[PDB]
RNA sequence: CUCUAACUAUAAAAAUCUCUCUUCUC
RNA sequence: GAAUCUGGUCAAACUUGGUCAUUUAGAGGAACUAAAAGUCGUAACAAGGUUUCCGUAGGUGAACCUGCGGAAGGAUCAUUA
RNA sequence: AGGGGAUCGAAGAUGAUCAGAUACCGUCGUAGUCUUAACCAUAAACUAUGCCGACUAGGGAUCGGGUGGUGUUUUUCUUAUGACCCACUCGGCACCUUACGAGAAAUCAAAGUCUUUGGGUUCUGGGGGGAGUAUGGUCGCAAGGCUGAAACUUAAAGGAAUUG
RNA sequence: CGGUAAUUCCAGCUCCAGUAGCGUAUAUUAAAGUUGUUGCAGUUAAAAAGCUCGUAGUUGAACUUUGGGUCUGGUUGUCCGGUCCGACUUUAUGUCGCGCACUGGUUUUCAACCGGAUCUUUCCUUCUGGCUAACCUGUACUCCUUGUGGGUGCAGGCGAACCAGGACUUUUACUUUGAAAAAAUUAGAGUGUUCAAAGCAGGCGAAAGCUCGAAUAUAUUAGCAUGGAAUAAUGGAAUAGGACG
RNA sequence: GGAUAGUGGCCUACCAUGGUUUCAACGGGUAACGGGGAAUAAGGGUUCGAUUCCGGAGAGGGAGCCUGAGAAACGGCUACCA
């Protein structure tokens, strides 16, 4: 409800259960999980994808639950995490998209103002990464090294 | 956003309490609140009230007997003196014959006769009566 | 809601916002200004010294018809020009023009009382003595 | 610091009236003299073993340190051999029974037995006055890094 | 205890106004 | 060991300029207030006799009026008769 | 500034009305009205209700989504869709009834949860005139916008409702 | 108010208020919830930026030892112990009274009402020596009715009962206590300056010199020392470069 | 390094480029000496503080200085200005 940029009140999400442990029925091995994740990560798909993907063809609820740790986390301990975050990684592809479409027509003038709003989120979520030290201190996201990141 | 839990616990305390019922559902439910209504309840303007587990914050639900008038809290937690929780007793509560100023001590959560008696004083939280 | 900050750490605004509607209130602004000090011919005093130099009728508002015996005098303290009013019947003959006169207040806090138009101050002393002492026949005008 | 041969200007950083004697059959280093500066501060290592002057040293110099202590947070290091540390406080304004967020900004002076980085929080003590604004000699740096500490990330 | 059908069709011009305002107590 | 005298040094002052600040006339011009029995009209309050009001532009002795967008504080809360 | 140039119409030209009417009605008609890049940034830009939160009362419909029907017609024999009916739920413009809350009231389901005075927060006002005027800045070619007084002058101006 | 019946001017007479004081004028304070932190309004009465983003500022979800058991220090009211107060009066005992006017145990419960030490997979900086303060010492052995009631007594080894040196100290904000915050002023004790404003005096002998004093609190901010651990922030171990041996 | 009684850009020479600031610096006004305090009073505050006490500054304005432990003295000097 809070929707910074749209006073759009909704409250559309998802409610995880109850029940921190694996649901009684399932007969998957945790590890059999981690090693598919793994490979997943090697075809390449974000941590989201890959948890929609669990998600929809095996008993993979929460791989939390299961793993008994989170999806970037095995991502990291075993060394496939991304340079930059994924969520972040979406901004910028959404950021540059419009910017394209911007010099391309230039009278779109609410175009200009959406991507003001994507740079003011970037920028928002780059402060925090920052802060957190994900990012390197030095990064910056302003046009020409936002193409170079896109690519 | 949601600032203070307790301010928004004692808010519907508050407003479920003049409409006459007798149960209310604290949404957020943290410490603080728990506290608060444990000092209510042994003072007594509450019964017997319940915590639940929703491993996210819980929620409580608390029952009411009529017996309580009005609460309310101090949402900025004013740094309060030995001295100065006169001037607050003056200034919110009805008559010194009752009513407790509730304030966090070096203690914990204690109401302003339990502070003057132990003879300690910390912030003020809220005020019931 | 109560739309003004109520933090700990706040002070400041509650101060400095403070400082701005304080601009509000004419008799901050004009302590704080100094307007007493420019303007209001009396720099803050509440007696003057002046030269009369012609006494005159002024007429009066709507409600009320009445010409009032005011006295034009230019201050010894700064030269300005400035209106008084004789406040009693017959004392405007008292003044003999071209006479000091102790000027004071005329009891609104430097506006015009009642029906007088574009005056600000009474007469209270007339040649060294009070008009008072003249009107009630105790004391008598040196005439020099 | 001073920065890679400390005998480097127009004239001799010798400390004052201490005399390694040319004659000694030891070729030692020198007689480098030092003094625990009190209060329960430790000397660092490098203030025994280093190699420069620094005359206002509180451990190796002539500067003393007595009176105040303050703690607080490295702002500015672009001058030489001195620190400027930023202290922020609260000041309770009375009227509004509140609180108001002040900082003031003390120089001091590092010698090169410490290493200063902006962010770092300082432990810096009064000393006998150095110059124009300066009247501290840092005694400990307490946060290195911090959380500058690590610099990777290789599971 | 079963329902949702009618309908009309006018305008031109007209400005101003001197006082005198006065109590409620058994 | 004096007068005197070399150098600087602190330097108050002096002259001519510049600068800014304040008091200060200030030909004339544009106002504004109060002054209610001047004059020209009668825009507004009612459908004010062209519904008002806002922004913008134009012209006119004056209020004003006109255009373009607005708004109801409109004179309609309403046509699925 | 360049392009277009229908309509309609500030300016002007007209023919009426009137005492005057260079106003309202009536005809023509320039700039604009439409565009192409650049300035302008003001509107009664009004819901005259700042934003984010939590709670509090009854009723319906309506828009978007998603829920369940032994549901209906659908029609393609039958299932599938779609469209509907029901009971929903989440979000949105709103609405009706009421006060047991407020307000000074008109009224408000928020303008409630405010003397039983404390959820977090910005920005505005301190009687009316003078006056959004003087002056200095500042943006703009210009129009002008933002910023912004004082001297001085008054006992009112103003709000809502009541009866005439 | 006053334009021919003036309760408002101007006088006379009465009467009101304060009183050796009262009247003005300009300021300022309470009134003023009309500067609103406590404590203002923002639909139309003045006022919500046209709308949005956004640095500083402000504020910002919940959760990491709560319960229990004991002993025990006290402070309150219990039953009241001794002392004895009154109806009871010139004066004493009993009787009967507030159910004790002052000294007392408080395991008769009790109830708080703060504590303190403790055991709960529950540390209180913990060592390094002290000093051992202290007995788990147990040694020569009991001095004592036989009974550890109590003793002359020194090698391991009881450390908070205390010292005093290094090791480290996450940091705070906060809060309680204390030290500090000159006097004068304010407060406020005592005190017949004849009372009082005041003053810091005075009082008492039988006048033969013997004494009471000159009480105390506050200052809120910064600094200092100290007990506390809820609120509020900050901190660790994630590349292990992590802790103990 | 000089000069100080002594630290100190306090000053000089040679270096470096730093110092403060929307947490309001710098600038402007103050009919402002700061303070102990006074008026005011439900609580919270508002205003005043030239002056009986404590500090600071000045002896027409500025500068310079001898004596002396102590003065940039002023009922002590030197010079300019009024
Ligand atoms: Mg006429
Ligand atoms: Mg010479
Ligand atoms: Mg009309
Ligand atoms: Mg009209
Ligand atoms: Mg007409
Ligand atoms: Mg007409
Ligand atoms: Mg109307
Ligand atoms: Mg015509
Ligand atoms: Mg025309
Ligand atoms: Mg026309
Ligand atoms: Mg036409
Ligand atoms: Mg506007
Ligand atoms: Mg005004
Ligand atoms: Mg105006
Ligand atoms: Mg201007
Ligand atoms: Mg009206
Ligand atoms: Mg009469
Ligand atoms: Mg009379
Ligand atoms: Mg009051
Ligand atoms: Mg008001
Ligand atoms: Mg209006
Ligand atoms: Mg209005
Ligand atoms: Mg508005
Ligand atoms: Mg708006
Ligand atoms: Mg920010
Ligand atoms: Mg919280
Ligand atoms: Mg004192
Ligand atoms: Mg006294
Ligand atoms: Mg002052
Ligand atoms: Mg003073
Ligand atoms: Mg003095
Ligand atoms: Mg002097
Ligand atoms: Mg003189
Ligand atoms: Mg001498
Ligand atoms: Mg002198
Ligand atoms: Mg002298
Ligand atoms: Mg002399």
């Amino acid at each position: 409800m809070g929707r910074m940029h749209s006073k759009g009140k909704g409250m559309s999400s998802s409610a995880i259960p109850y029940s921190r442990n694996a649901p009684a029925w399932f007969k998957g091995s945790s590890d059999g999980v981690v090693e598919q994740i793994i490979k997943y990560a090697r075809k390449g798909l974000t941590p989201s994808q890959i948890g929609v993907l669990l998600r929809d063809a095996h008993g993979v609820t929460q791989a939390k639950v299961i793993t008994g740790n989170k999806i970037l986390r095995i991502l990291k301990s075993n060394g496939l995490a991304p340079e930059i975050p994924e969520d972040l990684y979406f901004l910028i592809k959404k950021a540059v998209s419009v910017r394209k479409h911007l010099e391309r027509n230039r009278k779109d003038k609410d175009a200009k103002f959406r991507l003001i709003l994507i740079e003011s989120r970037i920028h928002r979520l780059a402060r925090y990464y920052r802060t957190v030290s994900v990012l390197p201190p030095n990064w910056k996201y302003e046009s020409a090294t936002a193409s170079a990141l896109v690519n | 956003t949601r600032t203070s839990v307790l301010a928004d616990a004692l808010n519907a305390i508050n407003n479920a309490e003049k409409t006459g019922k007798r149960q209310v559902l604290i949404r957020p439910s943290s410490k603080v609140i728990i506290k608060f209504l444990q000092v209510m309840q042994k003072h007594g303007y509450i019964g017997e009230f319940e915590y639940i587990d929703d491993h996210r914050s819980g929620k409580i639900v608390v029952q009411l007997n009529g017996r309580l008038n009005k609460c309310g809290v101090i949402s900025p937690r004013f740094n309060v003196k030995i001295a100065d929780v006169e001037k607050w007793t003056a200034n919110l509560l009805p008559a010194r014959q009752f009513g407790y100023v509730i304030l966090t001590t070096s203690a914990g959560i204690m109401d302003h006769e339990e502070a003057h008696r132990k003879h300690v004083s910390g912030k003020i939280l809220g005020f019931v009566y | 809601g109560k739309g003004k900050p109520r933090g700990l750490n706040s002070a400041r605004k509650l101060r400095v916002h403070r400082r701005n509607n304080r601009w509000a209130e004419t008799t901050y602004k004009k302590r704080l200004l100094g307007t007493a000090f420019k303007s209001s011919p009396f720099g803050g005093s509440s007696h003057a010294k002046g030269i009369v130099l012609e006494k005159i009728g002024i007429e009066s508002k709507q409600p009320n018809s009445a010409i009032r015996k005011c006295v034009r005098v230019q201050l010894i303290k700064n030269g300005k020009k400035v209106t008084a009013f004789v406040p009693n019947d017959g004392c405007l003959n008292f003044v003999d023009e071209n006479d000091e006169v102790l000027l004071a207040g005329f009891g609104r806090k430097g506006k015009a009382k009642g029906d007088i138009p574009g005056v600000r101050f009474k007469v209270v002393k007339v040649s060294g003595v009070s008009l008072l002492a003249l009107w009630k026949e105790k004391k008598e005008k040196p005439r020099s | 610091s001073t920065e890679l041969t400390v005998q480097s200007e127009r004239a001799f950083q010798k400390q004052p009236h201490i005399f390694t004697n040319p004659k000694a059959k030891a070729n030692r280093k020198t007689k480098r003299w030092y003094k625990n500066v009190g209060l329960g501060f430790k000397t660092p290592k490098t203030a025994i073993e280093g190699s420069y002057i620094d005359k206002k040293c509180p451990f190796t110099g002539l500067v003393s340190i007595r009176g105040k202590i303050l703690t607080g947070t490295v702002v500015s290091t672009r001058m030489h051999r001195t620190i400027v540390i930023r202290r922020d406080y609260l000041h309770y304004v009375p009227k509004y029974n509140r609180y108001e967020k002040r900082h003031k900004n003390v120089p001091a002076h590092v010698s090169p037995a410490f290493r200063v980085q902006v962010g770092d929080i300082v432990t810096v003590g009064q000393c006998r006055p150095i110059s124009k604004t300066v009247r501290f000699n840092v005694l400990k740096v307490a946060s290195a890094t911090g959380k500058a500490n690590k610099q990777f990330a290789k599971f």
